[PDB]
């Protein structure tokens, strides 16, 4: 009995797609609902919109764009062309927004159900789809970033904490640089760190919920995780305490680093997935670590939260869509019999409801 | 012009 | 660090 499961969605071979398109460059999953492919067939770009719902029947429409991204929760697809910006709604068949930027937009994504963020060589911007709203600078890039490939930014729930992630060789080794904002304080402080997310977490005894930031990093000596909170309780809350703790690397996996980081609010676990396709699985609440394997030959390139399971879903580089989840009939009996954890296993049976902790 | 085309 | 202490 494993504390996880396993399961394949689809394989996007299957559906005519060519493997040469499955990349970082050209395939999009900004959530669970919609794959986004650009392929060129003769002379014409084309982009391929995957419906998860009703895979087998793809739309495929003419494009002049260098990127497409679908809305997270609806038919709505943004495409750029350089300092080109336009927003379409499909079921609509309308252009609902256009707007041409001073600089060069090289990296940008869906950050919540109506706000795309865009970020530039020089700066960061958001760019909310509710009436006129123009695109609004929300900081400048810190030069630790400078020449990095920017491969994420995120926020916490209430927009008040922002990280933009780049990464690049040194001394023969992938280096991750981290940029984290804080609004209210208009301050940046500079991180070494690889993957990452925020989540909202309630401490037993606290009346309101705590902002926590997640982080993990393969350094010059040996992987981190780190759990710490971001700014001054809110009144009347206990602090939550920081924790930091190993993440394993086998001997022969000597380049491999973290790619991505989901958070589940269902269970208070994180899901980390290293480049060459390991899943690790840790509590949030004390960082302990609760199950590693290997789980794809090929590399995973990118990820999304799986809603039905309040897992993570994502897509390797063969095109196999796959998720992982919490095993909910297993996870108290390994951790109390496997683990021989029967604190952990006694915590994690109450504060999320789950049964097999009665008898230890 | 447009950087995708609609269908009709 | 300004924002956090690691």
């Amino acid at each position: 009995i494993l504390p996880i499961r396993f399961q394949e969605h689809l394989q996007l071979q299957n559906l005519g797609i060519n493997p040469a398109n499955i990349g970082f460059s050209t395939l999009t999953m900004e959530s669970d609902k919609f794959i986004c492919i650009r392929e060129k067939v003769g002379e014409q770009a084309q982009v391929v919109i995957i419906d998860m719902n009703d895979p087998s029947n793809p739309i495929r429409r003419p494009i002049s764009a260098d990127s497409a991204i679908m809305n997270p929760a609806s038919k709505v697809i943004a495409l750029k062309a350089g300092k080109t910006l336009q927003i379409f709604n499909i079921e609509m068949k309308s252009k609902m927004k256009a707007h041409t930027m001073t600089d060069d937009v090289t990296f940008w994504k869906w950050i919540s159900l109506n706000t795309v963020a865009l970020v530039t060589d020089n700066a960061v911007y958001h760019w909310s789809m509710e009436g006129e709203s123009q695109p609004v600078k929300m900081f400048d890039r810190h030069s630790s970033l400078a020449g990095c490939q920017i491969i994420n930014y995120r926020t916490d729930a209430k927009q008040k904490w922002l990280l933009l992630t780049g990464i690049s060789a040194q001394q023969n080794r992938v280096v991750g640089a981290m940029q984290l904002y804080s609004v209210d304080r208009k301050v940046s402080q500079p991180i070494e760190g690889h993957a990452a997310s925020f989540a909202q977490f309630k401490m037993e005894g606290n009346a309101e919920e705590s902002t926590l930031f997640c982080f993990a990093v393969r350094g010059q000596a040996g992987g981190k995780l780190h759990i710490i909170e971001v700014g001054t309780p809110p009144t009347g809350n206990q602090p939550f305490p920081k924790k930091a703790v190993d993440v394993f690397f086998p001997p022969e996996a000597q380049n491999d680093f973290p790619v991505a980081m989901q958070i589940s609010e269902k269970h208070d676990v994180v899901f980390l997935i290293t480049k060459y396709g390991y899943i690790h699985l840790y509590d949030l609440e004390t960082g302990t670590c609760i199950y590693m394997n290997r789980i794809s030959g090929e590399t995973i390139f990118v990820t999304a939260p799986h809603e039905a399971t309040a897992g993570i879903i994502g897509v390797n580089r063969k095109g196999q869509v796959l998720s992982v989840c919490v095993e909910e009939e297993n996870i108290i009996p390994y951790i109390t019999n496997v683990l021989q954890n029967p604190d952990l296993a006694l915590r994690m049976a109450v504060r999320n409801n789950l049964a097999g902790a009665e008898e230890l | 012009g447009d950087l995708l085309n609609l269908d009709l």
